[PDB]
RNA sequence: ACCUCGAUGUUGGAUCAGGACAUCCCGAUGGUGCAGCCGCUAUUAAAGGUUCGUUUGUUCAACGAUUAAAGUCCUACGUGAUCUGAGUUCAGACCGGAGUAAUCCAGGUCGGUUUCUAUCUACUUUAAUUCCUCCCUGUACGAAAGGACAAGAGAAAUAAGGCCUACUUCACAAAGCGCCUUCCCCCGUAAAUGAUAUCAUCUCAACUUAGUAUUAUACCCACACCCAAGAACAGGGUU
RNA sequence: GCUACCUAAGAACAGCUAAAAGAGCACACCCGUCUAUGUAGCAAAAUAGUGGGAAGAUUUAUAGGUAGAGGCGACAAACCUA
């Protein structure tokens, strides 16, 4: 009857033991998936035009400057891929959509704070539960076996990407801040009207049109930034340096996928089509991959000859 | 950032800009879609009760890093054709204006010091 | 020992990994270009590459009146009057187009922010462009210049007399009346120096950063 | 919007908040156990820990003496802070205060809490204790632990 | 603005008996093993806390009697000793608060 | 003089604007007394936009500077239970005038109380445009004067949506004055082949193109404490 | 017993500048210019700021007087128990 939590009936001796045991199990499960190509990997088809591969779920670390060889600064955000794994695959027919769907999970969380069904699903999959699961529409060419890990090197410098995230929630905000209404003057007689909305509608209709801009909750909704350049990849820490700003707060989980803009339709020719596989070990990628125009740290000071 | 009604210091050898007058020269119009004038933007000027076109060569508002931030809103008088009214500009002039070489080649040539 | 201000992060919820990465980049750039030790009040000369400047290089000499920012984006602002025109330039330490930063005169002013030099007399911002760099002893505490600048008429960019600014390098006696000083004291907020939950202790952070720097070296 | 704001808005302003916390903390230093509204106790716990640290710093430290003089409105407690509490916690590095919720105030049904300095002479609080190691679940987990240890 | 019509008892009952209005049953109540009175799991037991508070009040009244006036807080640790109890070596050098009753079993 | 005088508050402005197209600008198109540049006129097009100031209560008007343009209207001459009351025939008063006077003048002028705690309805998170610079090019065109398209490259401005690495207000954060991203059509006509009417005819003939929408894709998809989540509730984390 | 005016006999007016002042700055005190709030309000006319006077034609306590076809009025058709 009464609600319970995992620590309610655990003794002083058993609490630390349970913590250590579960953390060890989680890390062991995470390590067990570090060799996907050696565990019955699904067929790896070559890239073809019209193919859409899977994306990642990264974590917004912060922002920093980044200067290009022309002496131009660019604000670049840091997106860290933290325990990103493919979890579920549904085919065209199964999902009934025009494209197949891959579920991708990120930011492993505690098993003690998840629903029983989710725990069962993750136990069957063999991975610890993830904070967020997002669905990526793909072609059947890009299907990946569930449980495979994804890395920041899945993207490459010079690529253009789309990042979706829940915007910073600003709560119930007034009309001036929410919709940028001019408001009323501060002086010259204005009585108790400085930030209120003006006329909300006209007299004739005798109602308020649906969709009228009114005070209400702002933020905390999913928004997408399109066509952000990937300036750099840090393979050691699995970090993507995405041009410009991204929705959401720091340490927020952002869904990252190849840009949908028409200008960038078929630039996935040279990118790892299904996904980057470190287990392949064709050539161990450098610690940092830079776009051609980036002023790499450790490089000579740029002189405009 | 020079807007309308801004009192602006005419840094130029021009007698029109240097002559005393009971009113300080004020920006009348900023030749830009938004009424905010940064370095290199043209403006109108009610100077000595006369409408004269001038060029912004420095302002108090901070700009992008690595660019000077002058203590006074400096402006150079220019003719409609673009030729500078004066013959010498003593104060430092931001080097970014040389990006507009050709557009203000004569003004840049008149300029003495750059910062 | 001197740890550059940019390395010490402002407190927040951002993950330490971001700071580690940014510090790695900063240390790589410091290996490339030597960023000297300097304080707000020291005279610096920055030689920077500029596409439009004659000779493609530009040297600016001025007094550092404010160091701000943290990480790779840290900046310092140099001020100086040039043919009687006060110019301030906000240089970025890790901008790849700064050829050299030379501490012409290493000194520390009474205040950590000399933004009031704008309202001070021009003589306190004037510095010879071609002044030779004074040499400081290898092992010697950085000199503290106790110069108190005289101000110009009361209309100022900011209310420097207000306690919140906590300015010590202004001769307020020669500028403001006792009545004005008493009126300004209404914003004292004495509790602000004693409320212990606002102080930001950075001993452990500085120790870790120093360990990172030593490892990089 | 109050993202990242860590200080509650209490009293008639910032100064009044500081003074309320100061009175509560002076009472805490004097009596070693104070019951007060939950939010105020939560706000004052950090300041209590900070005073313990300042007392650890020592009598001779002028900064610590000034902090104690400000925060302890009753000057007889400064010798206490420097000679009874700090020596008591010299071994410890933190967690000098124990805060526990109390049944709501009878008057206005306010969320109340009791905050005490650990190791005080006063009678111990009815601290919440975890389930005994001899329970069914705990014994099963002990069996798990023993099996794992035997395996390794 | 004033009501345009009286709201009926049906509408009023809907509003004031909507489960959002109704009091929520609390399932965090539990029996205190010490005294057996009811307590919320996170909250301290009222009965036990009152016991401790009354004993603390007695001890504090003795402390005040020994101090004899304001601003006379001791500069040494304090130990509470009950009838039939003598100071230990640790208790030596500590202010002794004597209580005229047997030591409570819960107190140690 | 049909509802409203046991009250439907009524000029101008602020705020927010919904709608029409009889289109001011941007799009396409026919004609021209269309050489080019400007234009004029007509068809189609309401997705988007349609400036800031001086005097004046002005809506407007004039003027100044711009703009691609600074559209005409309807919405209780939209919107005072959102705001302002400068004008405006309430109470005071002066001037000119009328009257014997009280007092008055669609004359001027100085002043003059802007209520409402929301019961109901309704509503409260639903692929962007434009300008300019260079070049084309001093080319096409033109006697000269002058002076283009299209294509290409680059820059911006605004609008929408986000963000805090810098700068700035400022400081565990919120902001802009800062930065970042912004992606498809629309139809008027111009033509092929071809009958009725063996020519011809772009076709409310069958038909072939410019001619595309059926938008496409994108997004979302499972006790207790703290929180970048939040009025409450809800939501995220607690390994 | 408010208010208009008056009668009797009282009281108050810091400080500074000036000098025997219906003088100036400025408290107390009197008033109520302008703004905001309030508008079933704290108030059936208030609050906060701001402001005019503040040794006088001032303010003000006490008692008395003028009564409605009237009184009183530095005329605002003012005031004469909201
Ligand atoms: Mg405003
Ligand atoms: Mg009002
Ligand atoms: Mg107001
Ligand atoms: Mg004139
Ligand atoms: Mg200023
Ligand atoms: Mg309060
Ligand atoms: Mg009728
Ligand atoms: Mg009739
Ligand atoms: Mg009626
Ligand atoms: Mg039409
Ligand atoms: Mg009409
Ligand atoms: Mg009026
Ligand atoms: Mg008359
Ligand atoms: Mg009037
Ligand atoms: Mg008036
Ligand atoms: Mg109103
Ligand atoms: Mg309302
Ligand atoms: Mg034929
Ligand atoms: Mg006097
Ligand atoms: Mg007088
Ligand atoms: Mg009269
Ligand atoms: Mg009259
Ligand atoms: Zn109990």
């Amino acid at each position: 009857k009464s609600g319970t939590w995992w620590d309610e009936h655990l003794s002083e001796e058993n609490v630390p033991f349970i913590k250590q045991l579960v953390s060890d199990e989680d890390k062991a499960q995470l390590a067990s998936k570090l060799c996907p190509l050696k565990d019955e990997p699904w067929p790896i088809h070559p890239w073809e035009p019209g193919s859409f591969r899977v994306g990642l779920i990264a974590l917004k670390l912060g922002m920093m400057p980044l200067w290009t060889k022309d002496g131009q600064k660019h604000v670049v955000t840091l997106l860290q891929v933290q325990d990103c794994h493919v979890l579920k695959y549904t085919s065209k027919e199964n999902c009934n959509g025009k494209m197949a769907t891959l579920s991708v999970g990120g930011k492993t969380v505690s098993r003690f704070r998840k629903a029983t069904s989710i725990l069962e699903f993750y136990r069957e999959l063999g991975l610890p539960p993830k904070q967020t699961v997002k669905i990526f529409n793909i072609t059947d060419n890009a299907a990946i076996k569930p449980g495979t890990p994804l890395y920041a090197a899945h993207f490459r410098p010079g690529q253009y990407v789309d990042v979706t995230a829940k915007t910073i929630g600003k709560g119930f905000q007034g009309v001036m801040k929410r919709w940028g209404f001019k408001g009323q003057p501060a002086t010259h007689g204005q009585t108790k009207t400085h930030r209120r909305p003006g006329a909300v509608a006209t007299g004739d209709i005798g109602r308020v049109w649906p969709g009228t801009k009114m005070p209400g909750k702002m933020g905390n909704i999913y928004r997408t930034e399109y066509g952000l350049k990937v300036w750099r990849i840090n393979t050691k820490h699995n970090i993507i340096y995405v041009n410009g700003s991204v929705p959401g707060h720091k340490n927020c989980l952002v869904k990252v996928k190849d840009s949908k803009l028409p200008a960038y339709k078929d630039l996935g020719k040279n990118l790892p089509f299904p996904t980057y596989f470190p287990d392949g070990d064709e050539e161990e990628l450098p610690e940092d991959l830079y776009d051609e125009n980036v002023c790499q740290p450790g490089a000579p000071s740029i002189t405009f000859a | 950032a020079i807007q309308k009604m801004t009192r602006v210091r005419v840094v130029d050898n021009s007698a029109l800009g240097n002559s005393p007058y009971h009113r300080a020269p004020r920006c009348i119009h900023v030749y830009k879609k938004n009424g905010v004038g940064k370095v290199g933007d043209q403006i109108l000027l009610a100077i000595k009760g006369q409408k004269k076109k001038a060029l912004i060569v420095g302002h108090c508002m901070p700009g992008p890093r690595m660019t000077p931030r002058f203590d006074s809103n400096n402006v150079v008088l220019i003719e409609d054709n673009g030729n500078p009214v004066g013959t010498r500009i003593k104060t430092p002039i931001p080097t970014s204006l040389r990006k507009r070489e050709g557009e203000y080649s004569k003004v840049l040539a008149i300029a003495q010091n750059f910062v | 020992r001197f740890l550059s201000p940019e390395f010490i992060p402002r407190r927040g919820r951002t993950d330490p990994l971001k700071f580690q990465i940014e510090r790695k980049d900063m240390l790589e750039r410091r290996k490339v270009l030597h960023i000297p030790e300097f304080y707000v009040g020291s005279i610096l000369r920055v030689t920077t590459a500029d596409p439009y400047a004659s000779g493609k290089i530009s040297q600016f000499l001025g007094i550092c009146i404010q160091r701000s920012g943290r990480g790779l984006g840290a900046t310092f602002i140099l001020r100086n009057v040039i043919e009687g025109q006060g110019v301030e330039i906000c240089f970025e330490l890790y901008n790849p187009r700064v050829q050299e930063i030379q501490v012409v005169k290493l000194e520390k002013r009474l205040d950590d922010s000399l933004l009031y030099l704008r309202d001070a007399l021009p003589e306190y911002s004037t510095f010879d462009v071609n002044m030779k760099p004074v040499v400081q002893e290898p092992n010697q505490k950085v000199p503290v210049n106790e110069l108190k600048v005289k101000m110009k008429p009361k209309p100022w960019s900011k209310r420097w007399e207000r306690p919140n600014f906590n300015i010590k390098g202004i001769r307020f006696d020669l500028c403001l009346t006792e009545q004005q000083m008493k009126e300004a004291q209404k914003w004292n907020q004495p509790w602000l120096e004693f409320d212990m939950m606002r102080e930001y202790d950075t001993s452990k952070i500085e120790a870790a950063i120093w360990k990172e720097i030593e490892a990089s070296k | 919007i109050s993202h990242g704001r860590v200080f509650r808005r209490m009293g008639l302003g910032p100064e009044s908040r500081i003074h309320l916390l100061r009175n509560l903390l002076t009472g805490l230093v004097r009596h070693e156990r104070i019951e007060a509204p939950w939010a105020r106790v939560d706000e004052m716990r950090g300041y209590a820990e900070k005073l313990i640290d300042y007392g650890k710093l020592g009598d001779t430290n002028e900064r610590a003496m000034r902090m104690a003089d400000f925060w302890l409105t009753e000057k007889d407690l400064i010798p206490k802070l420097f000679q009874v509490l700090a020596p008591r916690y010299k071994d410890q590095t933190g967690g000098y205060t124990r805060m526990l919720q109390i049944p709501n105030r009878s008057l206005d049904r306010a969320k109340m809490a009791v905050i005490e300095y650990k190791g005080n002479c006063l009678p111990p609080l009815p601290l919440p204790r975890r389930d005994s190691h001899l329970t069914l679940l705990n014994q099963l987990l002990q069996g798990l632990r023993q099996d794992l240890r035997q395996s390794q | 603005a004033a009501p345009k019509n009286r709201r009926t008892i049906e509408v009023n009952r809907c509003r004031r008996r909507n489960p959002q209005k109704l009091i929520k049953v609390k399932n965090n109540i539990d029996v205190c093993p010490e005294c057996g009175h009811l307590k919320q799991k996170h909250v301290l037991c009222a009965y036990c806390y009152e016991k401790v508070c009354k004993e603390t009040a007695e001890i504090r009244r003795q402390i005040g009697k020994q101090e004899g006036g304001p601003f006379k807080a001791p500069t040494i640790e304090t130990v509470v000793l009950y009838t039939g109890e003598t100071p230990s070596e640790q208790d030596q050098g500590k202010r002794i608060i004597e209580r005229d009753r047997k030591r409570p079993s819960w107190f140690t």
